[PDB]
């Protein structure tokens, strides 16, 4: 009954805010304080502060005081984290939280990138890469932006043996990740192979086939 | 700020086994403490409050207890919903403050990984950048140990890597390596090679090609 919703995810230039909204229900708002609380990918929770909805008052994390600012509106039962002068070490989940429950989480992601479909290069199988019966094959999907993309092969008939990597963020700011599979190396002349990539944030799709042939 | 020390960073345990995990503070904090589990989804649930009290939604396996600034998470017989995150909380003063985290992944036997080198296709290199990828797959501990060479230098700082999640069907991880190269370095040089070692490998295991050669 106690819940607590917050937006998806968001994308800032650096140098800009975000204001995150926490819209709460199944309890009496003003009656516990809402805090909240950041992970960087990958890394652990950090407390940046609360406000008493019952009166606006704050307690901050020192290391957020001078660009964190939070307000409620008691008539939408809404709670809000304002932070400001952005930089890449900003991007994380952000979740809002009370005594007992804690929301999704809002995933922010600080970035002067602009949108970019991805390219799409075969991992093609090879010798250098066939371990006894077993080949190896992929796809490198590099240089896109935003998150997320998706890889399937052979529209999701093949599974068995499928690795598609977290991707990474590369130095020029856009995402590479890889996708493989182990197949029999015998298959490689009976069987197409073909990764089938989409990429919603810029609503792209590439279906590019993997091949051995002569070299 | 009160600190509070988790340990261990990282457990490795078997379905069934007793566990416990350990926080502690730095100042006194009277049993305002609680403990947090994280999710594989990234959604976190409460499994005990004021130190040794269980959240009326977390099943009865976890226990909690704690002896002045020594504050320990039981979980008394080890089910596959637990493999997960888990995070200690203080509320006993401002700043609120978090440990640093404690992994729990599902322990296996070791398992080799199987190495695989791909050198950059030609439609990258076309276009003035070599991409070269080493796949390191279906291996026990996630521990792994990757190095490139071109042309038997070892490289620095122009490689990334990411794993994968923990296998459901096998327990195992799989890692992929990128090295970036500016087209121009790449065809310079002939060799190119990532050398692996791995607690399942007696001896290192390199994978090479040499560029342009099929
Ligand atoms: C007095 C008391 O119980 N304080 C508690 C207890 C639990 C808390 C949780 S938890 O429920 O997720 O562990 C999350 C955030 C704040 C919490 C506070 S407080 O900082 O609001 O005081």
């Amino acid at each position: 009954q106690v819940q607590l919703l917050e937006p998806g995810t968001e994308l800032v230039k650096p140098g800009a805010s975000v204001k995150l909204s926490c819209r709460a229900s199944g309890y009496s708002f003003t009656s516990y304080w809402m805090h909240w609380v950041k992970q960087r990918p990958g890394q652990g929770l950090e407390w940046i502060g609360l406000i008493d909805p019952s009166n606006g008052r704050t307690n901050f994390n020192d290391k957020f005081k001078s660009r964190a600012t939070l307000t409620v509106d008691t008539s939408s039962s809404t709670a809000y984290m304002q932070l400001s002068s952005l930089t890449s070490e900003d991007s994380a989940v952000y979740y809002c939280v009370r005594i007992a429950y804690w929301g999704q989480g809002t995933l922010v992601t600080v970035s002067s990138a602009s949108t970019k479909g991805p390219s799409v290069f075969p991992l093609a199988p090879s010798s250098k890469s066939t371990s006894g019966g077993t080949a190896a094959l992929g796809c490198l999907v590099k240089d896109y932006f935003p998150e997320p993309v998706t890889v399937s092969w052979n529209s999701g008939a093949l599974t068995s043996g499928v690795h598609t990597f977290p991707a990474v963020l590369q130095s020029s700011g856009l995402y590479s990740l890889s996708s493989v599979v182990t197949v029999p190396s015998s298959s490689l002349g009976t069987q197409t192979y073909i990764c089938n990539v989409n990429h919603k944030p810029s609503n792209t799709k590439v279906d590019k086939k993997v091949e051995p042939k002569s070299c | 700020e009160i600190q509070l020390t988790q340990s261990p960073s990282s457990l490795s345990a078997s379905l069934g086994e007793r566990v416990s995990l350990t926080c502690r503070t730095s100042q006194e904090i009277s049993g305002y403490l609680s403990w947090l589990q994280q999710k594989p989804d990234g959604t976190i649930k409460r499994l005990i409050y004021d130190a040794t009290k269980l959240d009326s939604g977390a099943p009865k396996r976890f226990s909690g207890s704690r002896s002045g600034s020594d504050y320990s998470l039981t979980i008394s017989s080890l089910e596959s919903e637990d493999f997960a995150d888990y995070y200690c909380l203080q509320y006993a003063s401002f700043p609120r403050t978090f440990g640093g985290g404690t992994k729990l992944e599902i322990k296996r036997t070791v398992a080799a990984p199987s190495v695989f080198i791909f050198p950059p296709s030609d439609e990258q290199l076309k276009s003035g950048t070599a991409s070269v990828v080493c796949l390191l797959n279906n291996f026990y501990p996630r521990e792994a140990k990757v190095q490139w060479k071109v042309d038997n230098a070892l490289q620095s700082g122009n490689s990334q890597e990411s794993v994968t999640e923990q296998d459901s069907k096998d327990s195992t991880y799989s890692l992929s390596s990128t090295l970036t190269l500016s087209k121009a370095d790449y065809e310079k040089h002939k060799v190119y090679a990532c050398e692996v070692t791995h607690q399942g490998l007696s001896s290192p295991v390199t994978k090479s090609f040499n560029r342009g050669e099929c």
